[PDB]
DNA sequence: CTGGAGAATCCCGGTGCCGAGGCCGCTCAATTGGTCGTAGACAGCTCTAGCACCGCTTAAACGCACGTACGCGCTGTCCCCCGCGTTTT
């Protein structure tokens, strides 16, 4: 239900601004909210497939840190 | 020297799919090439994940979960089932 | 008894005793389940003769009757779902799959 | 009134020595969980799970901005457009 | 008068023949001593393996060919179709790798 | 006379040809070159090289041999990601 | 007698009979040299300072007395070497170091 | 229970660099992080490293060589020494 | 529509050949039948944390006006790279 939607403008064009962005299209922000969901969705689809296998049904950061750099993106500072 | 690989089984299998399909040599050696590294990815892999929840023996269990992580979609689906049909298959016979 | 092999008793062509050996010299775990080298075996089959198939499909296409890396190269490289797994693997004389640009297309 | 494009550039000063999130956490929270819903049922997070998951993201998004970015001014302009976002989502090669 | 073709229609039966051609296009002896060159600053006197010497030119080329198609992207996008440096440092940039 | 010193001008890295490099670029898809790229791609084709060859070479000495063996480049290969097959 | 710790032995910081334990309990190899838990440890408090008075320098130059993420980020993106180290690496709380691309500015 | 961690020798180490300085724990957390990592990277490949010549038991030239293969350059150089210096310091006493 | 015309490409039948592929001895790794120590999943207890919600207030979203700057379409113009035939390399 839409929370894609709730990531608003502003959220987005402040990320644009500490990315360095003067001037923005309107297309761009559904553009983002799209493709968002693709890194979204790789990560927790593995991420729980850790604590499925680690028989838990709660997710720790633990698993969240190992997928990560699983993908390649080497995380510091949420225990290891 | 002795070096041992992995053809015979891999002209075995293709004679399965094709056969009558022959095969170069060099092909060959990117087979004996490819199975070696997924050979040690999911190990690896199957390794640290033990490590991860502290266990120190490495069962299908382990193998399977990583070869979800390691294989993308339908082959990870498609393969499970291989993996799964076999190990029944074992531990009946 | 008789002596029966693992992969005869999985019904499997691949050598699980030789892992097995491997699993345990490949200092992965102190300890090592049995079906383990049993389970990821088949899989093993599985993955040569699905690329080894789609290698047969494109050995075809060009009508040869022997598989080289250029038919590899293409197969997986044809294969959204191989090419996606073997990203980071560059193939021997494999060569490139043709594509021109829509662009570079003269009007 | 301030004339168009110094705002940006004082908003964009103004950013980058701030250093903590830029995307509310509910919306934040609420979308992970629907998203989530999609691989296994009935999941329970850490608020350190969660919260890791948005350094992540936003950090993810933002060096894409910054490529984007790169694309558009190649292209000559300072107005980014999607298609500099998939130009630079192929080159990094996930496209 | 000659016959001659009008200028890309010759590169464009080129770009072709290459896409289903496999071989190398890099001359080996050029190649290997360009190698036996750049080992000096590292160690001296080595004694290079032929299929070490043939394995450099797949990932010298298969990385460098891998990069053109991307450098090719550039101009396209930058409404070209003559490739410019700025667009090959742009990939690499792009590609993390200055 | 003064013939035994006419030719010394080699310095290798020339030594990959505009005609290999367009060959290149058509077989990347290139339709037309800038004439610049030959002398730029040398860089990056170099600067390629050695990470590779110091990273190649770094294992030979540690294996206490004098000859660069194949497979010693290919483990130099696999440490950035790019991985090959073929050479064992 | 008196036993002396194998760091202070060498001179150092970090508790090398922990490595060597978790270096036995990590598998790397089924035996470990004597010296070489010392020598892994020796680079680690290196790196360890080597980055810490990086952090240092930066948390005087923000005026402050107390070593923070922004000051991890902001030394490691400073120096190239250690970026490039520290490439695929996020730091949370870490931020991004202040850059406008000169066409950009205003002339 | 009891779970460990390095920031204790981080902290001697900070007074031995800045002695009149504080580390947040958000910091101290990264650095309990970042230091795991380094130790991680170099490990497998010595660990590696011992497999690819057939040996079987990780020495220091292991992991000087494998310092070599990560670090960049002249850091190399600098802590290749340190490490040279300790095991000297350690083996002299 | 249609190509004068040259040039390019594909296809049709021959050639040569050497490497893919079965055959042929041989040894040591994979398989079988034994023991014993420990790993590790599983009940029982503990309790932490995760979830649920409220209610309120204010930042933050949100839905508008306005104005101008930049995105883009277009057009001569100029010069660098494209086809080609020898001449080196």
């Amino acid at each position: 239900r839409d929370n894609i939607q709730g990531i608003t403008k502003p959220a987005i064009r402040r990320l644009a601004r500490r990315g360095g962005v003067k001037r923005i299209s309107g297309l761009i922000y559904e553009e983002t909210r799209g493709v968002l969901k693709v890194f979204l969705e790789n990560v927790i689809r593995d991420a729980v497939t850790y604590t499925e296998h680690a028989k838990r049904k709660t997710v720790t950061a633990m698993d969240v840190v190992y997928a990560l750099k699983r993908q390649g993106r080497t995380l510091y500072g949420f225990g290891g | 020297s002795r070096k041992e690989s992995y053809a015979i089984y891999v002209y075995k299998v293709l004679k399965q799919v094709h056969p009558d399909t022959g095969i170069s040599s060099k092909a060959m050696s990117i087979m004996n090439s490819f199975v070696n590294d997924v050979f040690e990815r999911i190990a690896g892999e199957a390794s640290r994940l033990a490590h991860y929840n502290k266990r120190s023996t490495i069962t299908s269990r382990e193998i399977q979960t990583a070869v979800r992580l390691l294989l993308p979609g339908e082959l990870a689906k498609h393969a499970v089932s291989e993996g799964t049909k076999a190990v029944t298959k074992y531990t009946s016979a | 008894a008789k002596a029966k092999t693992r992969s005869s008793r999985a019904g499997l062509q691949f050598p699980v005793g030789r892992v097995h050996r491997l699993l345990r010299k490949g200092n992965y775990a102190e300890r090592v389940g049995a079906g383990a080298p049993v389970y990821l075996a088949a899989v093993l089959e599985y993955l040569t003769a699905e690329i080894l198939e789609l290698a047969g499909n494109a050995a075809r296409d060009n009508k040869k009757t022997r598989i080289i890396p250029r038919h590899l190269q293409l197969a997986v490289r044809n294969d959204e779902e191989l090419n996606k797994l073997l990203g980071r693997v560059t193939i021997a004389q494999g060569g490139v799959l043709p594509n021109i640009q829509s662009v570079l297309l003269p009007k | 009134r301030y004339r168009p494009g110094t705002v940006a550039l004082r908003e964009i000063r103004r950013y980058q020595k701030s250093t903590e999130l830029l995307i509310r956490k509910l919306p934040f929270q609420r979308l992970v969980r629907e998203i989530a819903q999609d691989f296994k049922t009935d999941l329970r997070f850490q608020s350190s799970a969660v919260m890791a998951l948005q350094e992540a993201s936003e950090a993810y998004l933002v060096a894409l901005f910054e490529d984007t970015n790169l694309c558009a001014i190649h292209a000559k302009r300072v107005t980014i457009m999607p298609k500099d976002i998939q130009l630079a989502r192929r080159i990094r090669g996930e496209r």
